[PDB]
């Protein structure tokens, strides 16, 4: 009937928008498919977002394919940082070791898209080593052993100083 | 000629109430009916015409039905209770009234119109009343018709599996007989009033038209797979004794079936016809009487708690001035009795019954005997609400009956009584019109008090204005809702000013150094509010500060841009030089005049009310609504994707919604509702003020 | 001259592009009458800058 | 036919005798006093404001009730006038009132000087579109007095002056009140409108 992909935790899978309405439009039951990707996922961590490919059949049939979670995820867990930067390349958010960088191109190499086109683990590592310069996120070649400390507490320091200037703005624009 | 009927019991007393889209035929499908039963002598047309239904002037000069007509006759061995309902839009609550008050409803179609989305409309009323309907496909004769078109609209686009009766024999100008599935008959109409007096009964023409007995055989095997899919006990039946037949028997158990599937909210017959060239019209009547409900056919949670006592359900008002306070009803439990003191579970008080009598809609005959499921109109009910309780001796937290809600009104006006010496008898009419239809709410204005109206639309409140002419004799005019936009200066100004007055004795000078700034709590401070800081000067102000404030108070009210008042300032006295003897009310005109000159050269800014507009529409309109609301300049907030709908939740200037339910109506056809409620008032960017501006200013 | 800067403004980039004029600001007088149509009387009045 | 060729002589050339910005910007005034009163005193309905300038007799003199009384808000639709400091012109003051044209039926009650708001009727619109049609009319008297003014002025400057430039800047002069009284007129209209 369609393609269908959506962006879903792995046991929060809610009846609700925006899921619920597509999946209802397009005719089969929603409580079916919460159920079957609870059941699928529940060996899974809740709370992490993964894509899955949803494909429905004439007579409201549906069946669920689940792929790898996002790069923009496992690269923000692997540095330790809950949101990426705003301004890309001119401040840095965390730093990625090319070692962490290979863990996650293997543990990535069994999705969809790399297991269709068979290509070496170069390629993945260099996809996720742009993925990471789009981050704002650094890659050193081999250097943590205190420093990423060291800038871990300077990185805190310039977001609770670029916090106080939001806030500085958003009070001068609404009193403008 | 049959005006005299006789009482029946409960099987042989049904109330109905037919629906339908607008100029659809339900006046002429009622008048057609009277005129078979009898009580209509003459046979007139809505156009020229227009007999005992649709009785008013204004019915009779818009060539609709505004008010549904209440209407009692008699078939073979039944006595039936008709409402013939308005079917507009904007008369919804009178649909809802007529659906709540009383079960079994007929559904008009035509034939080459569609869906007609207030038969839609009116489709989900009686869902929710949950009330057995009976289709009815009228105006075979016109051009275009397509019985099996309508029957494949029906069954897509309102969801809900119909059950064909009839087959007419032509579409187009051709239609001139009908054949019965259930009965294996052919009815035929060659006439012109009456057609015949009678509807000619050969059966498929005595086994002479192959074509039509194997159409005929291939309906009645559809329709008896039809009702034993849907009933069990049929299908066991079926299953029992008549499987290979596929002819069961002419008309006992295949009509128990059809009964049962009316009753069981599961299935509509559908049944063709045209009453303009008067065919089908005796057809509709006999399976209105052999299928619709009887008033105890639905178990009544009420009767089955309460059957020995008065229970009744007062449904509609009517305020005529020779009649007085007229009520409509429907008698539950028990017999009624006139003159006898009665009681009212909204209004815990006692009533007397003037009198009791059966509506006609034209006439009254002053019916002495009414039992249970019966309309009835009672006289001399003054204190009467909309939606309550009535019963006898107190039997019985409460036994309230959940009656009729309010569908709150969208359509805003302004109406204008032409003269003060007039007004009083504009807000007795506007009250008797309160008190009649609860749908036209009547307010007042916060700021610029005038008496604004709530209706259902614009042809409700042109009618209701047509009314208000016509029955109580005011030249009234409509207007628009006035805004009540708001000021404030954007950066602080200094301002003097010296007063003097010499009139001779008491002589007096005043010399005032002022500067208005803006304010930075608006947020803090929602409402109107101001700043009053005086310097360090002259040691003692209690009258000189009291003029201070009556002064600046009296500046503020008054707006340099607009008029409208000024808000969010604060206001510093720097000096307050003055004279031995000047008097509080001349301190008070200085001050006034210098804030009224800082205020005037401050860089003044306007601002707009803001409110929520909350819109339910489908996914094939959203786009063009979410255009309009733009356009309308609405800031859309959120949009949630609802089951089979779009909410969208924004923020729209009051000046921006100007017959917005017209608007929206026309781009959704219909299908559409919102609702309003103001929130803050927001300030205009420079483009829509000096948009404004120039409006206000004209071209320039 | 406010016609080529509006336009040139509005429609170059400044990140990566850069404009310079090469004729002078208005600085020759041009006259007309004004007072009095008729031939003579002298000179007219300083209107604009060409 | 065009019928009336503008003329902007160059004021510059002159700047001596008659100062046209001048004039120019006292008929900005006399419109821009117009639109004031437009705003402040005929909105849809009065105000404590509004009856601020209604002029009463008093020790042979024009004063108004702002300055002789405190004018406040009792009542949602009712206005309070406090003439404590002058009581003995309580009967002048009815009398402003009264025959002013705004329709404010005043009560006496002694010093508590009690106006009901009337209502927003066809009447109270007809006589809203007479009070506009009045002060329109006491603007363009006023239009008229600057121009008289001027006119003066260059009478005072006819003796030494050309003949044709005392002409020129008479018919700038006429032009600048003709257009200054169509804006008047196009400014009535407008109001007109917003009331009816
Ligand atoms: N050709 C044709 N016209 C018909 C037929 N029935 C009704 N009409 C026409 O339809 C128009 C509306 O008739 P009416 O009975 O008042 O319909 P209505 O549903 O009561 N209108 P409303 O909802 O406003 O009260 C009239 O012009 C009438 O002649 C029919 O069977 N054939
Ligand atoms: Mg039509
Ligand atoms: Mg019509
Ligand atoms: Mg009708």
């Amino acid at each position: 009937s369609g393609m269908i992909r959506a962006i879903v935790r792995a046991g929060q899978a809610r009846p609700g928008p925006p899921l619920g309405p597509i999946l209802g439009q397009r005719g089969v039951s929603i409580n079916q498919f919460c159920k079957e990707f609870n059941e699928k996922t529940k060996d899974i961590k809740e709370g992490i977002p993964l894509p899955t490919k949803i494909f429905v059949k004439p007579d409201r049939t549906f069946e669920i394919k689940i792929g790898q979670p996002t790069v923009s995820y496992f690269l923000k867990a692997a540095a330790g940082i809950e949101k990426g930067a705003r301004h890309t390349g001119k401040e840095v958010a965390g730093l990625v070791t090319l070692k962490h960088v290979y863990e996650i191109a293997r543990v990535k190499a069994q999705d969809d898209a790399f297991a269709l086109q068979d290509v070496p683990l170069s390629s993945v590592v260099r996809s996720i080593i742009g993925s990471a310069r789009s981050l704002g996120i650094r890659v050193v070649k081999d250097l943590s052993s205190e420093e990423l400390a060291a800038f871990q507490k300077e990185r805190a320091l310039f977001l609770a100083a670029q916090r106080e200037a939001d806030l500085a703005a958003q009070a001068e624009a609404a009193k403008k | 000629s049959l005006h005299s009927i006789i009482n029946p019991p409960i099987a042989k007393i049904r109330n109905i109430g037919i629906m339908a889209h607008i100029d659809a035929g339900k006046t002429t499908t009622t008048e057609r009916i009277l005129y078979y039963s009898g009580y209509t002598r003459s046979l007139g047309d809505v156009d020229d015409g227009d007999t005992v239904t649709d009785f008013m002037a204004q019915e009779r000069e818009r060539g609709i039905t505004i008010q549904s007509a209440a209407v009692t006759f008699d078939w073979k061995g039944y006595r039936v209770n008709l409402i013939d309902t308005p079917g507009h839009v904007d008369f919804t609550l009178e649909v809802e009234r007529c659906l709540r008050v009383l079960d079994g409803a007929v559904a008009v179609f035509d034939a080459s119109a569609g869906v007609e989305a207030q038969t839609l409309t009116v489709w989900r009323q009686a869902d929710k009343h949950n009330i057995p309907r009976i289709c009815f496909l009228n105006k075979m004769d016109k051009t275009g018709a397509s019985f099996k078109y309508a029957v494949e609209s029906i069954r897509e686009k309102l969801k809900a599996k119909p059950l064909l009766l009839q087959l007419p024999i032509g579409e187009a100008k051709t239609f001139k007989g009908v054949v019965d599935v259930v009965m294996k008959e052919k009815l035929l109409w060659n006439c012109n009033s009456n057609d015949g007096k009678d509807f000619e009964r050969k059966p498929l023409l005595e086994m002479n038209d192959p074509e039509l007995l194997k159409e005929t055989t291939e309906a009645r095997n559809a329709l008896i797979e039809q009702v034993a899919d849907l009933d069990d006990e049929f299908a066991d039946l079926v299953l029992e004794e008549f499987s290979e037949n596929f002819d069961l028997l002419p008309a006992e158990k295949l009509q128990t079936a059809i009964h049962r599937v009316t009753l069981a909210q599961t299935a509509v017959p559908v049944l063709c016809g045209s009453a303009l060239k008067n065919k089908g019209i005796q057809p509709l009547l006999d399976a209105v009487t052999m299928y619709l409900p009887s008033p105890e056919e639905r178990n009544y949670e009420f009767l089955q708690w309460y059957k020995d006592d008065l229970c009744a359900l007062a449904f509609k008002v009517l305020h005529d001035k020779q009649r007085g306070p007229l009520v409509f009803m429907r008698i539950y439990s028990g017999t009624i009795k006139p003159q006898l003191a009665i009681h009212n579970i909204n209004g815990n008080c006692t009533e007397r019954i003037s009198r009791l009598l059966l509506p006609f809609a034209d006439q009254h005959v002053e019916i002495p005997s009414l039992t249970a499921g019966n309309i009835a109109l009672t006289v001399g009910l003054k204190h009467t609400a909309t939606g309550d309780t009535i019963v006898s001796s107190k039997s019985s937290e409460r036994l309230l009956l959940a009656g009729v809600e309010i569908p709150e009104p969208v359509f805003f006006c302004t109406i204008e009584p032409p003269s003060l010496s007039k007004q009083p008898d504009l807000e007795h009419a506007l009250k008797c019109l309160q008190r009649e239809d609860p749908s036209l709410k009547v307010r007042l204005d916060p700021d610029s008090g005038q008496t604004v109206l709530c209706g259902m639309g614009e042809l409700h409140i042109e009618i209701i204005h047509d009314r208000i002419k016509r029955e109580y004799g005011l030249e009234t005019y409509l207007g628009p809702l006035q805004v009540a936009y708001r000021e404030t200066i954007l950066n602080s100004v200094r301002a003097t000013d010296t007063l003097d007055r010499t009139l001779g004795d008491k002589r007096h000078l005043v010399t005032v150094e002022v500067e208005a700034r803006p304010i930075e709590t608006s947020s803090v401070m929602p409402v109107i509010e101001f700043e009053y800081a005086e310097s360090i000067n002259e040691g003692l102000l209690k009258v000189s500060q009291e003029a201070i404030e009556n002064g600046i108070h009296s500046a503020c009210l008054q707006g340099p841009l607009l008029g409208s008042p000024i808000q969010d300032v604060a206001i510093t006295l720097h000096s307050l030089t003055i004279h031995p003897g000047t008097s509080t009310t001349m301190i008070s005109a200085c001050v006034s005049r210098c804030v009224q000159k800082a205020l005037k050269k401050a860089d003044k800014q306007v601002l707009e009310p803001l409110m929520n507009l909350e819109v339910t529409v489908a996914r094939d309109y959203l786009s063009p609504v979410l255009a309009d609301l733009a356009q309308r300049r609405g800031n859309i907030q959120e949009i949630q994707t609802r089951q089979d709908n779009k909410v969208v939740i924004g923020f729209v200037p009051l000046a921006e919604i100007m017959g917005y339910s017209t608007v929206l109506r026309t781009l959704t056809s219909g299908s559409a509702t919102f609702a309003l409620e103001l929130s803050t008032y927001q300030a205009m960017n420079p483009q829509d003020q000096n948009t404004l501006l120039n409006r206000r200013s004209g071209l320039t | 001259f406010e016609m080529m800067r509006l336009t040139i403004n509005r429609s170059m980039d400044p990140k990566n592009m850069f404009a310079l004029w090469r004729v002078p600001a208005p600085f020759k007088p041009i006259t007309r009458k004004g007072m009095g149509q008729r031939m003579g009387g002298g000179k007219g009045a300083i209107d604009h800058y060409v | 036919g065009q019928s009336q060729t503008r003329v902007n002589i160059n004021a510059a050339l002159v700047e001596d005798i008659i100062n046209l910005e001048e004039v120019n910007e006292e008929m900005k005034s006399v419109i821009e006093a117009l639109k004031d009163n437009f705003n402040k005193t005929l909105n849809i309905r009065t105000s404590p404001g509004s009856l601020d300038k209604i002029a009463v007799v008093t020790a042979d003199g024009k004063l108004a009730l702002n300055q002789i009384s405190q004018i406040s808000m009792k009542s949602p639709q009712l206005i309070l006038v406090n003439m404590a400091s002058f009581p003995e012109c309580t009967a002048a003051a009815i009398k402003a009132i009264r025959e002013s044209g705004m329709n404010l039926n005043p009560e006496v009650e002694g010093t508590l000087i009690r106006v009901p708001i009337p209502q927003v009727t066809r009447e109270h619109r007809e006589m809203l579109v007479k009070l506009a049609k009045q002060n329109t009319n006491k603007a363009k008297d006023s239009l008229r007095k600057v121009r008289t003014n001027s006119m003066n002025k260059l009478k005072k400057s006819k003796d030494t002056v050309s003949e044709d430039t005392i002409r020129l800047i008479e018919k700038q002069i006429s032009q600048m009140a003709d257009d200054t009284v169509a804006e008047l007129d196009r400014h009535l209209a407008v109001k007109t409108k917003e009331l009816l």
